[PDB]
RNA sequence: CCGGCGCGCG
């Protein structure tokens, strides 16, 4: 356990459970000056709620997947800076596991990931089956199978591009869980501020005041300049 | 240009402890002025209490954002455009990762109300309205240096 | 049969004037995929050619900023308009047109009398409305070029509208094969497979 | 009545709830006399009675359409059953419903009739214009035999407003369908909503509404709707009190505004032995809660002056009754504890909140997401 | 010299129960509305352009339930906004639209039911 | 200088190099 | 001026007699410091010391709760106020 | 008349200098600061730029010349419950402007008491407080309340130095009007209200029907009153800037009295466009950015994105 | 320069010779019509994007359903 | 002198073909290059939230107008807005380089004239 | 082809 995983460097907690203790009893607001009393009611703040980042919501993630354990469910502050810190090794780790799993897979099983309109089977015993029985290669068949791309498709697929190495947490991680990294759906509704892009602006609206009247025409209008 | 250093949002990195500080001088403030409405402290006490734990607060994000820096996130690109030498200092960079501290009227004193917002979180009004005080001394004080 | 292969994974036709084309290449070593889509991603760009009006000449008007009695659009808007008609040659030279009618009505773009070697790619652009019957006859001047440029026509020659492409690991590091995706975005000037045949 | 209907099914969660009534887009329908008018021609300046409204038009509800959109945007699932024409505006009405994935199966067409469309005929009784229903509009026409027992099975909340008792084809639909509901184990939620005649007096109403006030599990009532059925000229004397020489205590030297928690002593009236929850409103600043073991009250708030521009109180009533479902149908403990009952309300203050912003009842709704996020932004974390 | 802004006119109980008696030649259309209510103002705006659209073949009315409540709730008005299409021929019947019906169904009614 | 400083500075090293504990190519010129 | 702040979290413990109550330009009780006393936080790992200069203000008090980064110690014109 | 932006920004200036006022050697140097009684009358961003910097100001978005020659800008009044309080935004002179507690704050807070006690940022006696809601009188509610035109078409401006925003309200009116002109995609939406009250656009005095249109006119007939508007067609500024204007109506359009019946120069669907959105990045490339140097493409130089035309006079 | 021609020569080679029409205003049975919504299926357009193969995966669902969807849209 | 709202001015000193810019992930070249070492002395950060709010807007065909000082109503509003914009976007149109959650708002980009990417992710927008 | 006034740029 501990002495081991702190000297290898696999995750464990900084303070030794067993070599912890409490800090005993303080103050009781009893036997404390005015200054250093708690509040007997709680106090709005406007910085109660932890602020939103991608380092939380990507070792929630990890810590889901198991490559790294927390001290709790919600990842500290000082775990975020850590994670911060050391981020670029997890993210090498998981690429080197894909590019594992794509050389023993191979090309058919690890593309049809974004290849959904095919059915047919992608192992390779498959695909030396079918060789043997039509004639056509591990290349013609990868060809054959994106020709039924889409488009969409494709342009999701470009994220195992060998120049770009997206993420591949980044790549599956659902709705859920990036809409954490800015914290959700704004309370101002978006819908407000949206506007059409050929929209005419109706200068008769709520918004606007009344029509300027022309100034000749509202002199005369109020018998101040005779024909 | 092979490197190619950008600025994104949120390479603007505050120091992981500001919402803890601001808390902190927050509930400082709000016990000072329920006992000086008690009369248990005059108005200077006061006005020195908030002017100065807002300038400890302020001083202290600056101090531990290069440590922050250098530490967690060595290549950040506001950290390489400074800590290198070569566009913006330590002071213009806790502005915008910081907090923008305390402002000062015409007259020389200071205002009794901080900007504790940097400029990626977003000057509220009152704050901006406030910070528009060194903005008007710099433009005129450019036209007394040179003359 | 070809160990090297290549084939069209997806051809779409937009619109008129815009059409898309996905092309495979595999399998390829280590490095080559990316000097083919550097080439080819240049080439598409740069090198390939075409056909476009360049100048038109008109007769009763003082300068290009002035209206027509009967036609809707000034002079300068029917130059925009002739300045995006898109045209497919294989020579060239400076071939001329002609747009001779009689109003009222729509000046679209089977309205112009082409040499032989010249077509057009879109019969539904717009060059200008009569609205009464007006005698119009304007003379143009078309030529194929590469890049970009009787009042004169400020001719865009390049035909490809964007281009792309994409390196793939190909599996197992026998040779760290590679698959190359190429897609080509043309203004039906020429497809998408003839734009990757003339890069 | 005799047997069930359909195939028996564990049903999929959220619970599912139905919303009873008319299909309209907009349409308040409390309407009373308000003495502080604007200009008569020019809108600009109507929004400054949207920031300082009148007292039963803080927070108004809507149409059960507007209930049921609201609750599917807050994460939930609901079913509207009614009926429209098979013209255009029907098939419009309908289509706004389907995009906001409410479950049109219980919505009949009527290919004869206008949709949202009433004949009426003119007459002077008394020296007055006068007019008298001809042929009722297909929002108030729909048929016991047109029902759909599937909804009302699966359905965990019946839902509907006191508009469909101004129509007697919807009277007696509607006690079928709480007779139906009831069978399957649904819950009866009666959303008051006063149309314009129901304000008439105070003992007609009560006659009016006593047998589905009695029919009802749930019930949400504002505070100006309380108080007419109860006394309006007691309460208003009570407001108006001030005391000649001194205050009683210290909190009543600050003339702060008036929020009386009503006791049950006084709901005494209207309380009946079926009625699990009622919930008082004054807008989103208030929301007093009566069940048979306990009561109290929220402390909200409400701030349309953020965005003097775009807000608007349409349908803030309507997201509050939605969130109230929405907690209801996923926390059965409401009903019995106190503290998750004002926990869970929170939210449904929070979603009154964010629908004043916005000009539009359907077009201001927010999502739970958003009100999750105001929620935890007002109150302190204790409170949460 | 100066046009007016407005064209819709507003009409107390009694002027509309002139209106009404009196020999017509054009639909009425009536409008219920309320300062206070945010739905009437997008109604208002509508009514203004119906009324644009229909120089001398329509007439648009507003009444103010503000100040006519008890005419407007004798008319069975049970909410807002609420439209009345009062067609010249005193042996047709009236019709009445509740919600913010489309311009659209405003110009059908009119033209196929007055 | 953004150029001369990322270019001169040098390798990540210790816990930002590698995630364990460790309980490089030679060029001739 | 200088700002000693808490460097973990822990409970404070000092004798109090070898500091001169005073009060703080802020208007708080505090305790003033001529000599070399010695400040003791018993954190959550270890017991922890921290050393306090002469002529410095002591802001905390003995048995005192206190978090990381809080301030516990201060070492350290004629303008007219209108009430 | 270098772009719709400036003709309306140019009679909004307030300045001290002028016959009976000082002059920039004379000026003092406690003028030319930010005074507290500004707030709501006088921008405290824009002023001018070199000797005369903090002498010619600019009136904000909200304010009104009162009857007194004094500035006015609008609040809104919280009062007690018994007070009928008919309208409750009133416009207030500097004078009475220190003597009230004015809050700039939201009422989205709330803990185990109530509301009222809740502590907000105000204004009161030329400094700034924090007291609680129950001791509010008004409140500052309008968004652009306290800036002029040039600073409320910024987007996103609380996250720019305000030294910047001086400078960017320069820049907007050095704009030049592009020969083909289009909106932006993030706006303020302040831009509208400066398209209406330009005169560029072409703005309808009579309601009525659309029966002709052409580059030269716009015919429009309602009431028995057939009107017909010409239209600008390659026109020259005092700037040699040219302005030009297109029809926004079609034939058979309904149209009401005040609404758009034609586009101007620099405006598009009724809205101030002085520029275009293009495909831009950040980073350094080869030098050629260097200190702010600016790379572009020829995308930009054969599109015709950055076009525009320029007339001088020859007299 | 011959191995970049050989690079472009491969490509010159030859080779030898109802988004509006919802599931809820059809007539379904509550079982049918219950499996579409835990299957996420809202429209017809996505009703009809499925195969077969995929209707039968879902749960709660039989052959017999199958054969009743296709009449009803054959009805339709 | 191009120059935009936020007091980001700058003289055009080179123009290139559109094949040596640098280009996107799907395959875009862009149009204007601008050093990044101008935000932090200028300390305009707004102009880095309209060019990605831009970007999604193009995509969305959405237009936003946007009073200012959003922030009233909850902490990082603008970043909210902006983030969430940016992400419904790449997920419509299916452009994950759009939103990229390791690193919002930027992305990496190529260099056009040797077709190899740019190390660092790069902010770009509209 | 001389000076004042006003507005700007670095």
């Amino acid at each position: 356990g501990f002495e081991l995983d702190k000297k290898l460097g696999r995750p464990h907690p900084f303070i030794d459970p067993t070599k912890k203790k409490q800090i005993e009893t303080t103050l009781t607001s009893d036997e404390s000056w005015w200054n250093w009393r708690k509040p007997e009611k709680e106090q709005w703040s406007r910085w109660q709620r932890r602020r939103p980042d991608v380092e939380t919501v990507f070792l929630k993630a990890m810590a889901e997947t198991g490559q790294v354990k927390l001290y709790g469910k919600e990842p500290t502050l000082t775990e975020t800076s850590l994670y911060r810190a050391r981020r670029h090794l997890f993210k090498e780790e998981r690429l080197q596991a894909e590019r594992e799993r794509l050389a023993k897979e191979g090309p058919m099983a690890f593309y049809s990931e974004w290849v959904k309109a095919w059915k047919r089977d992608t192992s390779r015993e498959a695909v030396q089956k079918h060789f043997e029985e039509t004639g056509e290669d591990e290349n013609t068949q990868l060809i054959e199978m994106f020709s039924h791309q889409t488009d969409r498709e494709y342009r999701i697929m470009m994220g195992t591009d060998v120049r770009i190495k997206r993420d591949p947490l980044a790549m599956r991680m659902k709705e859920d869980q990036i809409k954490q990294i800015w914290g959700g759906d704004p309370v101002y509704p978006t819908i407000n501020y949206i506007q059409a892009p050929d929209a005419v602006m109706d200068f008769r609206g709520p918004d606007f005041h009344e029509p300027t009247p022309n100034m000749l025409s509202y002199l005369k209008e109020n018998c101040k300049v005779i024909s | 240009t092979a490197t190619s250093i950008s600025l994104g949002i949120d390479d603007l990195l505050t120091i992981p402890s500001k919402g803890w500080l601001v808390q902190d001088a927050e509930q400082q403030s709000l016990i000072l002025e329920k006992h000086h409405h008690y009369g248990n402290v005059h108005a200077v006490e006061k006005l020195r209490q908030s002017i100065e734990i807002w300038y400890a607060t302020s001083e202290y994000l600056r101090q531990e954002m290069n440590p922050n820096f250098r530490m967690t996130d060595p290549f950040n690109p506001v950290h390489m455009m400074s800590f290198s030498g070569a566009r913006g200092n330590a002071s213009q960079v806790h502005q915008l990762v910081g907090m923008r501290g305390l402002m000062s009227d015409p007259q020389g004193q200071m205002i009794d109300l901080p900007i504790q917002s940097n400029l990626r979180e977003g000057l509220s009004l009152t704050e901006y309205i406030i910070s528009c005080y060194g903005a008007r001394k710099g433009v005129v004080d450019t036209a007394v240096r040179t003359s | 049969t070809r160990t090297l292969q290549w084939k069209c994974v997806e051809s779409r036709r937009d619109s008129k004037r815009l059409y898309y084309g996905r092309f495979i290449l595999s399998p390829l070593m280590k490095g080559q995929a990316d000097t083919i889509g550097i080439a080819m991603r240049r080439a598409l760009l740069g090198e390939i050619e075409g056909t476009c009006i360049t100048r038109a000449k008109f007769e009763n008007i003082p300068h290009d900023y002035s209206n027509i009695v009967g036609i809707q659009e000034s002079v300068h808007e029917i130059l925009m308009n002739l300045n995006e008609i898109v045209l497919k040659s294989n020579l060239y030279g400076t071939r001329n047109a002609l747009i001779c009618v009689q109003g009222p009505g729509y000046i679209t773009a089977r309205d112009i009398i082409l040499p032989p070697s010249v077509e057009i790619v879109d019969n539904t652009q717009h060059i200008a409305t009569l609205t009464e019957p007006i005698n119009l006859c304007i003379g143009l001047k078309i030529e194929r070029n590469r890049g970009y440029s009787s009042y004169p026509i400020d001719a865009v020659f390049m035909p490809v509208q964007n281009a792309n492409h994409s390196i793939h690991s190909y599996g197992n590091g026998n040779e760290k094969q590679e698959i190359l995706f190429i897609e080509i975005w043309t203004n039906g000037s020429l497809t998408p497979k003839e734009a990757l045949h003339e890069a | 009545v005799d047997y069930d209907d359909g195939i028996d099914f564990p049903y999929d969660d959220p619970p599912l709830v139905c919303c009873f009534g008319a299909v309209q887009k907009e349409f308040v329908p409390v309407v009373r006399v308000h003495d502080n008018p604007m200009h008569p021609d020019i809108y600009s300046q109507w929004k400054m009675l949207q920031w300082d409204p009148p007292e039963f038009g803080r927070a108004p509800g809507g149409p059960p359409s507007n209930v049921a959109i609201s609750h599917v945007r807050l994460g939930g699932r609901a079913a509207f059953m009614g009926k429209v024409g098979g013209d255009d505006y029907g098939e419009e009405l309908v289509l706004m419903m389907n995009k906001e994935r409410v479950q049109t199966r219980g919505v009949k067409f009527d290919e004869g009739a206008s949709t949202a469309c009433t004949r009426v005929k003119i007459k002077f009784e008394d020296g007055k214009m006068k007019a008298e229903t001809v042929k009722e509009p297909p929002e108030d026409s729909l048929l016991a035999s047109e029902l759909n027992l599937a909804v009302l099975k699966e359905a965990r909340i019946f839902h509907f407003n006191s508009e469909v008792l101004t129509s007697p084809t919807m009277e007696s639909t509607l006690f079928k369908a709480i007779q139906w509901s009831k069978k399957f184990g649904g819950l009866i939620f009666f959303d008051l909503n006063l149309p314009l005649p129901l304000w008439r007096s105070r003992n007609e109403t009560r006659k009016l509404i006593k047998k589905s006030w009695d029919e009802a599990n749930i019930i949400e009532v504002s505070q100006q709707e309380l108080e007419f059925l109860l006394d309006e000229e007691y309460y208003e004397r009570r407001r108006n009190y001030t005391p000649q020489y001194f205050a009683e205590d210290f909190e009543q030297t600050k003339n702060r505004r008036d929020y009386y928690h009503y006791t049950p002593e006084e709901i005494k009236p209207l309380w009946h032995d079926d009625l699990k929850l009622l919930v008082v409103t004054d807008g989103t600043l208030r929301l007093h809660y009566y069940t048979p073991k306990f009561d109290g009250v929220v402390v909200g708030t409400e701030d349309v002056l953020i965005t003097p521009f775009t807000c608007d109180r349409t349908g803030s009533g309507d997201a509050v009754v939605a969130g109230i479902m929405r907690k209801l149908t996923t926390c059965p403990e409401m009903f019995e504890d106190q503290d998750v009952l004002e926990r869970q309300l929170r939210f449904a203050v929070a979603a009154g909140i964010i629908s004043q912003w916005t000009i539009g009842a359907v077009r201001g709704f927010p999502t739970e997401s958003a009100t999750q996020n105001l929620k935890e932004q007002v109150y302190v974390p204790s409170m949460w | 010299f100066v046009r007016e802004d407005y064209l819709v006119r507003k009409l107390s109980a009694q002027e509309l129960q002139d209106l009404v008696k009196g020999e017509r030649k054009v639909p009425l259309i009536v409008d219920f509305y309320a300062t206070w209510c945010g739905p009437c103002i997008l109604m208002a705006q509508e009514l203004e352009m119906l009324a644009v659209e229909y120089e001398s073949n329509a007439m648009i009315v507003k009444v103010d339930t503000d100040d006519e409540y008890e005419f407007a709730r004798d008319m069975q008005v049970r909410g807002l906004p609420t439209l009345f299409f009062i067609s010249p021929d005193p042996s047709k019947d009236a019709i009445r639209t509740e919600g913010l019906i489309p311009l659209q169904m405003m110009r059908d009614i009119i033209d196929n039911d007055m | 200088l953004i150029g001369l400083y990322v270019l001169t500075s040098g390798t990540r090293r210790g816990i930002c190099a590698n995630r364990y504990n460790p309980c490089e190519p030679f060029f001739c010129n | 001026a200088e700002h000693v702040r808490a460097p973990y979290n822990g409970k404070i413990k000092f004798n109090e007699d070898l500091v001169h109550p005073t009060r703080t330009r802020h208007g708080h009780p505090a305790f003033l410091c001529y000599i070399d006393l010695s400040v003791i936080i018993e954190s959550e790992d270890i017991i922890h010391s921290v050393t306090i200069p002469p002529k410095s203000f002591l802001l905390v008090q003995n048995d005192q709760y206190v978090e990381s980064e809080q301030v516990i110690a201060e070492i350290r014109e004629r303008v007219r106020k209108y009430i | 008349r270098t772009n719709p932006l400036t003709q309306i920004v140019h009679g909004r200036k307030l300045s001290y200098l002028g016959p009976g006022g000082l002059t920039g050697r004379t000026a003092n140097f406690r003028i030319r600061d930010i005074h507290p009684s500004h707030y709501g009358r006088i921008c405290p961003i824009d002023t001018s730029e070199g000797i005369n910097v903090g002498l010619i100001g600019s009136l904000s978005i909200h304010a009104r010349i009162g009857d007194w020659g004094s500035l006015e800008s609008p609040f809104y009044e919280l009062v007690e419950k018994s007070k009928k309080a008919q309208i409750r935004m009133l416009f207030l002179s500097p004078s009475q402007d220190e003597y009230y507690m004015i809050a700039a704050g939201n009422s989205l807070a709330l803990n185990r008491g109530i509301q009222e006690e809740q502590v907000v940022p105000a204004r009161y006696r030329q400094e700034f407080l924090t007291i609680a809601w129950e001791e509010v009188h008004l409140r500052s509610i309008f968004p652009f309340q306290y800036f002029s035109i040039g600073a409320s078409l910024i987007p996103f401006i609380e996250h720019n130095d305000a030294n910047r925003a001086l400078m960017s309200s320069n820049m907007q009116r050095q704009a030049v009007p592009l020969s083909r002109s289009e909106k932006c995609i993030v706006g303020t939406g302040l831009e509208r209200q400066v398209a209406l009250d330009s005169g560029v656009p072409a703005i309808a005095e009579h309601e009525g029907k659309i029966l002709y249109t052409d580059t030269e006119k716009i015919i429009l007939s309602g009431n028995e009153n057939t009107l017909s508007i010409p239209l600008i067609m390659y026109q020259r500024s005092n700037k040699n800037t040219c302005m030009h204007q297109k029809p926004q109506v079609r034939r058979g359009k309904c149209i009401k009295k005040g609404q758009i019946l034609a586009d101007g120069a620099a405006t598009v669907g009724g809205e101030l466009a002085l520029g275009k959105n293009v495909l831009v990045a950040y980073m350094p490339w080869e030098g050629y950015n260097f200190e702010d140097a600016v790379l572009i493409s020829e995308c930009l130089v054969y599109g015709d994105i950055y076009t525009s035309f320029h007339i001088r006079k020859y007299e | 320069s011959r191995n970049l021609i050989n690079l472009f020569i491969p490509f010159l080679h030859v080779e030898e010779e109802f988004q509006y029409i919802f599931i809820d205003q059809l007539e379904l049975p509550p079982r049918i019509y219950n499996c579409l919504k835990k299957s996420n299926i809202h429209t017809l357009l996505d009703l009809l994007n499925n195969s077969q193969e995929d209707l039968i995966k879902m749960e709660h669902f039989h052959i017999e359903d199958v054969k009743k969807l296709l009449d009803i849209l054959e009805k339709k | 002198k191009v120059a935009g709202r936020h007091g980001n001015k700058g003289i055009i000193s080179k123009i290139l073909p559109r094949q040596d810019m640098p280009y996107l992930q799907d395959g875009r070249p862009v149009d204007m290059v601008f050093n990044p070492l101008g935000v932090p002395s200028r300390m305009n950060v707004g102009q880095i939230f309209e060019c990605s709010l831009g970007l999604a807007g193009s995509l969305l065909d959405r237009h936003y107008r946007i009073a200012p000082f959003d922030e009233r109503y909850e902490q990082e509003a603008s970043r909210k807005l902006v983030f969430s914009e940016l992400y419904e976007a790449s997920k419509q149109t299916a452009n994950p380089w759009v939103f990229e959650p390791e690193y919002p708002g930027k992305s990496r980009i190529f260099d056009g004239r040797t077709g190899d990417p740019f190390e660092q992710p790069v902010i770009i927008g509209k």
